[PDB]
């Protein structure tokens, strides 16, 4: 039985350019484990991107946050993208911010 | 509040595996696995808890064997428990009470009640199959009993004891707010974001004066690395009606000083 991640992206503080803050994305209801999470800016990947330990629910589906440090500007775009054997095509997921 | 264990094997050929393993008290991770050095990570200075190097050195001794012992039994027993590669292996154990659970597959599949491990009905001939191989040695059964309801309880509450400084911290919340990105026409959605709780428990409304909205979308509680907590709750409004709308949040941390943000300014705008 296969279930597809669910996938939430969210800042920990409000967004202010050139204000250090950081870029979470929190992928979970998923199975099997294996996974492959990117944090995007302007579409590129950032590097050295940190994650929590795989962990599971109740219902023994699988669950894992991926943050960075990141410092917004106004011209900058970023998002999650996610790959797993349930999607066809990776699923991205944009921050939205004001 | 309840301690547990988290144990994922994945079998993905008879030649390769990935083992990972991890203590909680409740939310918070106190423990890790290291499956390189094969040796128990402390994530906190209190995670040892009232325990003694002695003690937990006997408890390593014991994980490091049945660690070995369980990847080559699954993969002894895999054509005769019907376990086709690549599979999953998930358990967890603890006490609140006292519990240890196993799936195959995302689906439960075994427990150990009393002295035994006992099928889920559901899971059918497999799971009986494995009962019979898991309940080979009577003795290792009685140590698992031992491990559940004594070795477990006596952890708990040394550990609660010992974490009580961060477990009973209160951190105050910070919130602000933004237009949400799909609304309908004629329409907008407000997002009131709160970040930077801990505890977890948290109150959060869109108000219009002492009025609660009750269209008010309470989103999942989401986790910080930090470890505090994150939680968005957003309102659908027609265009004409976003007027005197408030996020009000509650949080223990604030002492009857709730934060409450206006829908004001440029987000209007004015
Ligand atoms: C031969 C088939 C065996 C199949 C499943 C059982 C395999 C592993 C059980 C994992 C349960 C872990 C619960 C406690 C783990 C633990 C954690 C910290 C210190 C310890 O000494 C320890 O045993």
């Amino acid at each position: 039985i296969q279930r597809t991640p669910k996938i939430q992206v969210y800042s920990r503080h409000p967004a202010e350019n050139g204000k250090s803050n950081f870029l979470n994305c929190y992928v979970s209801g998923f199975h099997p484990s294996d996974i492959e999470v990117d944090l995007l800016k302007n579409g590129e990947r950032i590097e050295k991107v940190e994650h929590s330990d795989l962990s599971f629910s109740k219902d023994w589906s699988f669950y894992l946050l991926y943050y960075t440090e990141f410092t917004p500007t106004e011209k900058d775009e970023y998002a999650c993208r996610v790959n797993h054997v349930t999607l066809s095509q990776p699923k991205i997921v944009k921050w939205d911010r004001d | 509040l309840s301690f547990h264990v988290i144990w994922i094997a994945s079998f993905y050929n008879h030649s390769w595996k990935q083992n990972l393993v991890s203590g909680w008290l409740s939310d918070l991770q106190t423990h890790t696995w290291d499956s390189n050095s094969s040796t128990i990570v402390f994530l906190w200075p209190w995670s040892r808890g009232n325990f003694s190097n002695e003690e937990w050195k006997e408890l390593e001794t014991l994980f490091r064997i049945r660690t070995i012992r369980s990847f080559e039994g699954i993969r002894r027993y895999a054509h005769e428990l019907q376990f086709e590669y690549p599979f999953e292996i998930q358990v967890t154990g603890g006490c609140e009470g006292s519990f240890l659970q196993l799936a195959y597959q995302g689906s439960d599949f075994v427990s150990f009640q009393n002295n035994s491990w006992l099928p889920y009905p559901v899971a059918g001939n497999m799971a009986k199959h494995f009962c019979k191989v898991l309940n080979q040695n009577q003795h290792e059964n009685d140590i698992t009993h031992n491990l559940l309801s004594d070795t477990c309880p006596r952890f708990i509450l040394g550990l609660l004891d010992a974490g009580k400084a961060h477990l009973q911290r209160q951190v105050k919340p910070e919130a602000w707010l933004s237009h949400g990105p799909s609304p309908g026409p004629g329409h907008l959605q407000l997002v009131c974001h709160v970040s930077g709780f801990y505890p977890k428990p948290v109150w959060v409304m869109w108000m219009r004066g002492e009025q609660e909205q009750q269209g008010t979308q309470r989103g999942d509680i989401l986790p910080s690395a930090d470890g505090t907590w994150y939680l968005r709750a957003t309102l659908e409004v027609a265009a004409g009606e976003a007027a005197d709308l408030s996020c009000r949040v509650k949080h223990s941390s604030l002492e009857g000083q709730d934060i409450v943000l206006y829908w004001e300014g440029s987000l209007v705008p004015r």
